[PDB]
DNA sequence: GGTGGTGTGGTTGG
């Protein structure tokens, strides 16, 4: 059984949940388009 | 990791160090999946090449962690193993073709700033972001240059490392290479040309490839951290165990009991 | 130290 954690899966408690970027996320994102 | 840099605090809280009981090191990383549940690469558990074969016993997990070697006291969490899972069908004999195997743990871990899991991909995700030019991150523990052979530079790092690389052309990847490539296996790494760098390295096996989904602003896995020839060459590209076409085991495993 | 040391904060106590 998978069990706990799914729901909130990918979402980091430093981060997304507090509305923060890391330092180099946005080079990701900008890799994604073209 | 080569030419990555620190990781900040709770930048991957889903990294998992794998970690040998007797002597005491470092053998890998891996991600959490679940409260329960832990990803990683086979050979880091099993390879017979070279004479390993470990057992629940022999490893503990290390969960919350950003330094090496010190204990952080009230931050990580260490579990013991309840059972080891490695592909039926992991060929150690070759290529490692299907280099993946998830760990139970013994009792579900609680989360926190520092332990939290990521999320595995579905057929959406892997097709919008499974693309040359798109980049990942990449995590570990592992070496910061090539070990086996004089180099200058510390061999490993005090902290957790990143890099974030860029996804390379199937075409590319299997010319690169003698060894047999699958379509379990995908590379990454910036081009000779392309003048910026980085790499996984040895010790960062079982380690996750995540990519952010700009759809709804989460993590995913698409990788584990496989092999590779050298670690950051001009003209090689390291190798990643395809996480979404191994899919339908990690679930079969990881649903099968309640 | 127990787990280092630009040591009693820090990603956490005393
Ligand atoms: C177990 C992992 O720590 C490590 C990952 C190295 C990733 N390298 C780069 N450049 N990103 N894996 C290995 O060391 C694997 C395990 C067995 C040997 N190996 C290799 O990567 C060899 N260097 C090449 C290879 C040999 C046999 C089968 C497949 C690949
Ligand atoms: C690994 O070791 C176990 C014993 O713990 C053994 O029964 C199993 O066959 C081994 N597999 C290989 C390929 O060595
Ligand atoms: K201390
Ligand atoms: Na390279």
């Amino acid at each position: 059984t998978f069990g706990s954690g799914e729901a909130d899966c990918g979402l980091r408690p430093l981060f997304e949940k507090k509305s923060l970027e890391d330092k180099t996320e946005r080079e990701l994102l900008e890799s994604y388009i073209d | 990791i080569v030419e990555g840099s620190d990781a900040e605090i709770g930048m991957s809280p889903w990294q998992v160090m794998l970690f040998r009981k007797s002597p005491q090191e470092l053998l890998c990383g891996a991600s959490l999946i679940s409260d329960r549940w832990v990803l990683t690469a086979a050979h880091c558990l099993l390879y017979p090449p070279w004479d390993k074969n470990f057992t629940e016993n022999d490893l503990l997990v290390r969960i919350g962690k950003h330094s090496r070697t010190r204990y952080e006291r009230n931050i990580e969490k260490i579990s013991m193993l309840e059972k080891i899972y490695i592909h039926p069908r992991y060929n150690w004999r070759e290529n490692l073709d299907r280099d993946i195997a998830l760990m139970k743990l013994k009792k579900p871990v609680a989360f926190s700033d520092y332990i939290h899991p990521v999320c595995l991909p579905d057929r959406e995700t892997a097709a919008s972001l499974l693309q040359a030019g798109y980049k990942g991150r990449v995590t570990g523990w592992g070496n910061l240059k090539e070990t086996w052979t004089a180099n200058v530079g510390k061999g490993q790092p005090s902290v957790l490392q990143v890099v974030n690389l860029p996804i390379v052309e199937r075409p590319v990847c299997k010319d690169s290479t003698r060894i047999r490539i699958t379509d379990n296996m995908f590379c990454a790494g910036y081009k000779p040309d392309e003048g910026k760098r980085g790499d996984a390295c040895e010790g960062d096996s079982g380690g996750p490839f995540v990519m952010k989904s700009p759809f709804n602003n989460r993590w995913y896995q698409m990788g584990i951290v496989s092999w590779g020839e050298g670690c950051d060459r001009d003209g090689k590209y390291g190798f990643y165990t395809h996480v979404f076409r191994l899919k339908k085991w990690i679930q079969k495993v990881i649903d099968q009991f309640g």
